[PDB]
């Protein structure tokens, strides 16, 4: 009677690709926005 | 020259404040109690013996300097 | 509390687990998890077994 | 009632994400302007404290994420809902990643706008004019923060 | 391995994995939770789980 | 010439930094007849040199707020004192030697008689030196009195304000520049000091483990949404007295800006400047006094890690801990806590006791254009 | 209770401070100098003795640290 | 006739997306055509007022935007379908990707534009005249975002 | 009959799809071939009203992604069929990636076109040639899509 | 309480807040120590009045320090999954809008300390926009206060 | 105790303390190595005191090695699953601190003895900011012990 | 004893401590002895002078060889997942370790070779600066060591 199964939730897919979605859409919204600011070039010699 | 001017104020320091290190741990403090591994008290005082030969040790780089 | 679990040799056979085992004819709901997995009597009539053909039969009266 | 457990992670992601996004955007409107600052003050040493107007119009942009970042951070209840979440998380994208173009466009026009201030002063009318534009932008994504997030 | 599910319910919505042959059925079930094994079952317990 | 080292001394606060600070200081003082008989030397004891009277301030000051929260080395002090007593707990509570498995880290109880009586005469006792949970203890109270040292010297600076118009004769400028700016500060903020103060007297350990947050009902005075039963209220009548002083503070933004310009269109747009950055230059004023508990706590972490990691290297050995051990330990020590906990310890204190003068200090009162008198004389020929 | 013992002995700097003051050209520093350094040390004594007075949590001791000051105090 | 729980997702992202994108198009119309103000102004500082008609027609990109971010916000249950839901998610992408793209339209004219009027004054009235039809894109994406977000 | 509940994200989708991408088209015909305009004008201000033809012929690029997206948003319809839906899909991609790379066409023709008319003038009428061959492309993806989406 | 895989995000918030601010307190580190260098061989007496946009860099380490404190002290056994996204949410936006606060330093202290060698009436200018820049590595940390309160 | 798979979080927290510290490490000795040499052809008289800022980041090595032994040594097997994440991020916490604390070292000791070079008077003024870029990973020392014995 | 799929991860620690240690060692004989050829046409003498920061690469090859072996004889038909979870992160301590310390010998030794050509008072400063490069991949040999035989 032992061995139960790990509860997972009915809506398991559904939460996965709303966090794996988004969670690199905001990582690639993320890395190059810090990628422009790292590579500036304001211009200095004076 | 500097390396001979830097060495006593270290050795300065190193005598006020190893002195202070050794009557600290002569009177058993209960704010040190992680540096241990009546007979607990035995033990404060064998680093306070511990902590005054090096005490002493600084003058001797006083004198060197 | 524990599984429904149908044996026919010494060794057991088919086995089955819910939480809330519940049916409704029309609109009249009734939960029967209490009637299943904790009374410990089912009437398991004709429960098969053939390695390649089983049948699982929970009656209630 | 209570929504699931995992409930409350889109509402956190709406609220990061309006604060960090958005002072990722006041970032750039602080850096590109203010190395035009280090730039014009070698000629014109009297413009320095009339030229720093690019430089609090983007402060603005990071005030306009950090109210909307805190208005989010009260609307959190143990098991909130699964719908109720989703507001906070579509506002702090559409607060941070506006906030985000308005601080990327100050910090262009802020920039241009006071290298051509050294050369013609008649241009500082016309860039605060500029500016006034280019920073509605998160004001008009925060007004949208304020309407989904109180539902 | 067995099999473990969190809704086999019937009245199917989108994907209820229990759907009857005609659609006006009188009966209808819901499992909240479900865990059946057949055919390799040994020492009187579930297998690892094919989940749903 | 008092507050700039005495905000020095609250984010770095420590007995024996406080003793190495001054003894720099009184050789820089009591020896200074033949430094300044020496021409010049390099900026690391030029521009040092012309500072040592600060540095004499701030090792005098840092000893007394080094006393308070006791942090001597990171390690602390008995003066007549340590009011959490722990042998009650073995009586009263039960709690017999279970100590040694079970629960190896056990937490004391306030409201179980005789284990806590009398708030340690002067200072933070030393008990919570050997807690482990010392950090959320200090957390509420560093934090909350960067905010009572930030409110009364913000109010002090605006205060100066007033004698800037009264000596001018500009009592125009009190109507609408220093008794509109000092109801907007005290019912916003100097409601939060005493709602602080309140909460420090009013909830003890036996009633009310739900207690108010001090942070949501901040917060909630500006978005109007009251009731609800996860926060109980602070006293009776909160919503009748917290709405009235939120609505004599929304008045003060008119009484700032209408009323000022009647004396055009260039007293109205750039004059709404010096309403709005102060209207909400104020709020972020406050919230920067947060850096002297930010540094307070990133000094204390830091004292630490040189005792527990390298000192206590040298300390906990058997048999020769003391001897050739602890002379190489300590002179790497030495080197240790002066390079870090004492030059760039002591140069971020510096400046973030400094700016928190310029820019959340000298803006309620000073404006400062200004010109430098220079008189014509031949000091600048001394001797070269 | 030393809360109504410090408000004096911190309260004779301030109070009668500016009464016993040489009549040197310094006394506008000096007199600035004593009132704000009793009215700074006092207020941080104030604001740290009253954060333990009526507390809400207890120290959080380690395990050898539970027997230990039994025989110290 | 209810929707399921996380049927919410997909309308406060166009709520968003409407807001996010259509601000990021009128962020480079400012930025790339408010760099081109500063060039013209250090030779012919009459045009500047004149020449804030690039920058004031990216402006118009971020409202619309705006409209049908509270057209989306407005029109919220809990427990809308996912058919009503994924309507106000293509309302969102189709304005805030038609206003991106009639952003760079006018940043782009804009700055060459204004560049080419301060050499030939016979061009404003051509600049302005393709500016028209860099401005329509944006409101081809609105009038078809207000034809799926009311169903 | 009744399809599933997400049947009608496909078509939502190509109801986008043939605005966005037509949106797309239509900006980089109209910036790029508007650049080409301020390049001419300097010397040639009287070709300018004239060569309006490579931006009025980018516009009509995005009228055809309208006309199928307001015809794909109004057979819109509660419960749609699977089959019906991905018609309309098929009808977003045939009229949005059409239009994206006929309004790239008329882009880079175009701009080489109104600067080698202001020097051979009698390249007008084969730039004129080449447009009018680069524009069908765009009514290729659109009649086939009128076929797609009314099926 | 909660699940054994809850603890994982309330650590991944405390190690964001100090991975991602001392990187932001790096690159004002890195890109202004480059602007001493190459200042002092020109004007060397603004080796003591220029280190001021390191040192307030200084201070978004410590900023993301203090939230990694108050969120590893808040750590036990068995917290909920409600309560560790909160701090996770309190370890990006301190972390993640320090890295904001350490680029804004780094981009304005190397340029301005360079136009402070040719002109030293920049310096009252220069460090007024270092408190625009600062302050999103304070507003970080207010919203980085209200989320681990909770 | 706790399951099968919980070691592993424990030994990855064990590696990043060695892997990222040692790669921070390295790029503050190579970065600042490439301008000993730019130093050399003019003042040969300053080669062993720019040795300074590849000891400054050789102290960043063994910041991750005092972790990465610590956690090393309290590993068994069967450690919870809250027990082995306090050790995953008290090795990503000192390893991604400690590599963006060998960068800045790396850039201004890279910088700074190119100027020594040209001018002697830096060198009192390198040394400053070294101390503020080396800090960074003594932060994620203190967040890393509090994590780990935690 | 253990899984079936137990022996996997031990086996990407007795591989990625060598081919990961042998890429540091290839990119520190690979950049530094491009640095030799165009030190040899000015000053040919000191050919036999300037090996050691080849010699002092193959170290590093060396160093994740022993590891690799060490984890290759600890290897039984079912190991325990927290033995073989020991030796992967005994093997990138050592492996990802060496490619830090090759990288950084590779770039100091090219532009030490190229600066004693000029001046050969860089020669023993050049060594001074290895040694610092030397002991990551020792740091990085001493956890392993400490990991793997546990
Ligand atoms: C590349 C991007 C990677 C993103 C990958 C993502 C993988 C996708 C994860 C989803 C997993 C399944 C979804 C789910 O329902 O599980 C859980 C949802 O719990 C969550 O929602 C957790 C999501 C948080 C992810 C944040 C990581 C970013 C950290 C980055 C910071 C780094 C900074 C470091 C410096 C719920 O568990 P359950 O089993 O469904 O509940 C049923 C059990 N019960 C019945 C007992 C209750
Ligand atoms: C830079 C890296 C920064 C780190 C950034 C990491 C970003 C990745 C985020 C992924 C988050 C997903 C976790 C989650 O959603 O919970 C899931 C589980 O929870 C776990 O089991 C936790 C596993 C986390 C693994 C991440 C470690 C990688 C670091 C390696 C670095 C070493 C480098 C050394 C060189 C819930 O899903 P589930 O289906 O319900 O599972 C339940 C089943 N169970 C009970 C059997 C478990
Ligand atoms: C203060 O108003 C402003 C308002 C803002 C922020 C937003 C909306 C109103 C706008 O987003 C809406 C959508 C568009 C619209 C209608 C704006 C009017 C803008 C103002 O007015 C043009 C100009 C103003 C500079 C402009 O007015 C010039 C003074 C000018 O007068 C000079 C003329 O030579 C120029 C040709 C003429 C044209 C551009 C309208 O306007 O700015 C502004 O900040
Ligand atoms: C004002 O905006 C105009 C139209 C706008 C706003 C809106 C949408 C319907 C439009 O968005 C779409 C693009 C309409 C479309 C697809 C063509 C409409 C074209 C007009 O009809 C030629 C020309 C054109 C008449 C005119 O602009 C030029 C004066 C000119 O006529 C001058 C001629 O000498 C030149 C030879 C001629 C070309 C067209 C033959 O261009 O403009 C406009 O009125
Ligand atoms: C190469 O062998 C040396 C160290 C090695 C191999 C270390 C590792 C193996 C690792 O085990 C150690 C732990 C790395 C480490 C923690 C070294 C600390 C300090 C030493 O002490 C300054 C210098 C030091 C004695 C000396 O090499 C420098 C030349 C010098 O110190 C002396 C002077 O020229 C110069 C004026 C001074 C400056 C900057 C004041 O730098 O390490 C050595 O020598
Ligand atoms: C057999 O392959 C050689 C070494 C190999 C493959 C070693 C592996 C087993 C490796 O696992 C390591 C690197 C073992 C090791 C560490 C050898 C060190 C030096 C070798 O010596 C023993 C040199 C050395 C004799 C010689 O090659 C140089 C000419 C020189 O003798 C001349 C000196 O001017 C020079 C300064 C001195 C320095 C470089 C050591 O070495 O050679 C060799 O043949
Ligand atoms: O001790 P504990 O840790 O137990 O907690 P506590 O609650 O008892 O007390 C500690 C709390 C402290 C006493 C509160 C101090 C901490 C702060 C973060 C307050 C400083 C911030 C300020 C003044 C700005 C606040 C932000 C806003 C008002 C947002 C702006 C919004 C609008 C303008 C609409
Ligand atoms: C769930 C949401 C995740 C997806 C959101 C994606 C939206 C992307 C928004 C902005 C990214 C653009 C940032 C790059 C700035 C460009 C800089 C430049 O071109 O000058
Ligand atoms: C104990 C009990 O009720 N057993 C019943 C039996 O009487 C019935 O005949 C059979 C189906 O025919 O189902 C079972
Ligand atoms: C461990 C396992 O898989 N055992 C199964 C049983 C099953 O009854 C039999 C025939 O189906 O085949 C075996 O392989
Ligand atoms: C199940 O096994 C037990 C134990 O051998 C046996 O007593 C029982 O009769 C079996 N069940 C049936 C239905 O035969
Ligand atoms: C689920 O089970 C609980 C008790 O186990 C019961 O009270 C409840 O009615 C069941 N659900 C339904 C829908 O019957
Ligand atoms: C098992 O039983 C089923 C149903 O009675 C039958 O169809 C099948 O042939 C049987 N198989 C064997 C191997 O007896």
């Amino acid at each position: 009677t032992y061995n139960l199964a790990y509860k997972y939730n009915f809506e398991y897919p559904v939460v996965f690709n709303l966090v794996l979605w988004i969670m690199i859409g905001l990582a690639l919204t993320l890395i190059v926005t810090c990628y422009n600011i790292w590579n500036m070039d304001p211009g200095y010699d004076s | 020259p500097k390396l001979a001017a830097c060495g006593i104020v270290l050795s300065a320091w190193g005598v006020i404040m190893l002195i202070m290190l050794g009557i600290f741990f002569n009177v058993h403090s209960a704010v040190l109690i992680e540096d241990v591994p009546q007979n607990i008290y035995n033990l404060y005082e064998q680093v306070s013996y511990n902590c005054f030969i090096a005490a002493s040790l600084y003058l001797l780089l006083g004198g060197f300097s | 509390n524990v599984p429904v679990s149908y044996n026919d040799s010494y060794d057991t056979r088919i086995l089955f687990w819910a939480q809330n085992f519940s049916v409704a004819y029309g609109e009249h709901w009734e939960d029967l998890t209490s009637r299943t997995f904790g009374v410990q009597d089912l009437n398991l009539t004709g429960s098969f077994w053939n390695d390649t053909v089983a049948r699982l039969v929970l009656t209630y009266d | 009632k209570n929504g699931p457990e995992y409930a409350s992670f889109f509402a956190v992601m709406g609220a990061s994400a309006a604060m960090v996004f958005s002072a990722l955007g006041a970032a750039y409107g602080t850096a590109k302007s203010g190395t035009g600052i280090a730039a014009m003050s070698v000629m014109r040493p009297e413009m320095i404290m009339k030229s720093i107007i690019p430089v609090v119009m983007a402060g603005i942009i990071a005030i306009y994420g950090l109210v909307v970042a805190v208005l989010i951070a009260n609307s959190l209840n143990d098991g909130i809902s699964l719908y109720r979440s989703f507001l906070q998380l579509g506002a702090g994208l559409s607060v941070g990643l506006s906030g985000l173009a308005a601080g990327f466009a100050i910090g262009i026009v802020g920039d241009a706008g006071v290298r051509g201030t050294a050369q013609q002063p008649r241009l500082f009318v016309g860039m605060i004019l500029i500016l006034i534009f280019a920073e509605v932008l998160g004001l008009y994504g925060l007004i949208v923060a304020l309407i989904l997030s109180t539902k | 391995y067995s099999f473990h599910c969190e809704h086999v319910s019937s009245e199917n919505e989108d994907g209820n994995l229990l759907v009857p042959d005609t659609q006006p059925s009188l009966w209808q079930m819901t499992f909240r939770d479900f865990q059946i094994q057949a055919f390799n079952v040994t020492d009187k317990k579930f297998s690892y789980a094919s989940d749903c | 010439i008092i507050t700039f080292p005495f905000l020095f001394a609250v984010m770095f606060g420590d007995l024996g930094h406080g003793i190495l600070m001054t003894l720099f200081a009184v050789w820089m003082v009591l020896r200074e007849s033949r430094i300044l008989s020496q021409k010049n030397e390099n900026e690391m004891f030029s521009t040092i040199f012309s500072g040592r009277y600060i540095i004499l301030l701030m090792g005098v000051f840092s000893i007394y707020t080094g006393l308070i929260y006791n942090d001597c080395f990171s390690k602390s002090l008995n003066i007549f004192g340590s009011s959490w007593s722990v042998r009650p707990m073995f009586d009263i509570y039960n709690w017999t030697e279970e100590t040694l498995r079970g629960n190896p880290v056990l937490q004391l109880n306030p409201a179980v008689t005789g284990v806590f009586g009398g708030p340690y005469p002067f200072g933070i006792d030393p008990i919570w030196n050997i807690a482990t949970n010392k950090l959320t203890f200090l957390n509420s109270f560093k934090m909350k009195m960067s905010v009572i040292l930030g409110i009364i010297h913000m109010l002090f600076g605006v205060s100066l304000s007033l004698f800037n118009h009264t000596y001018f004769k500009k009592p125009l400028n009190i109507y609408f520049g220093f008794i509109p700016e000092i109801i907007f500060m005290t019912s916003l903020f100097g409601y939060l000091v005493i709602l602080i103060f309140y909460k420090w007297t009013a909830y003890n350990a036996k009633t009310s483990e739900k207690a108010p947050s001090l942070l949501i009902h901040f917060i909630n005075m500006f978005l109007f949404s009251y009731g609800d039963s996860g926060n109980s209220m602070l006293y009776s009548g909160q919503k009748g007295i917290q709405c009235f002083l939120v609505v004599v503070a929304l008045l003060c933004v008119p009484w700032m800006l209408l009323f000022k310009p009647l004396v055009f269109g260039d007293t109205m747009v750039h004059q709404a400047i010096h309403t709005i950055e102060y209207c909400l230059g104020c709020i972020s004023n406050t919230a920067s006094y947060l850096r002297l508990w930010a540094l307070s706590l990133a000094h204390a972490q830091l004292s630490e890690v040189l005792w527990t990691m390298v000192i206590h290297i040298g300390l906990k050995v058997k048999s020769l801990a003391g001897g050739l051990a602890l002379f190489f330990i300590f002179a790497a020590f030495a080197t240790l806590t002066v390079a870090i906990l004492l030059i760039m310890e002591g140069l971020s204190a510096f400046l973030h006791a400094l700016r928190l003068h310029w820019v959340e200090f000298q803006n309620k009162f000073y404006s400062g254009t200004g010109f430098k008198f220079l008189p014509f004389s031949f000091e600048h020929i001394r001797e070269g | 209770l030393p809360v109504v013992i410090f408000t004096t002995f911190w309260g004779l700097i301030g109070i009668a401070g500016p009464w016993f003051v040489p009549k040197g050209p310094n006394r506008g520093v000096i007199i600035t100098m004593l009132v704000a350094t009793a009215v700074c040390c006092y207020l941080f004594w104030l604001i740290a003795i009253l954060a333990q007075l009526n507390p809400l949590f207890g120290p959080q001791l380690k395990n050898e640290t539970i027997w230990y000051v039994r025989f110290l105090w």
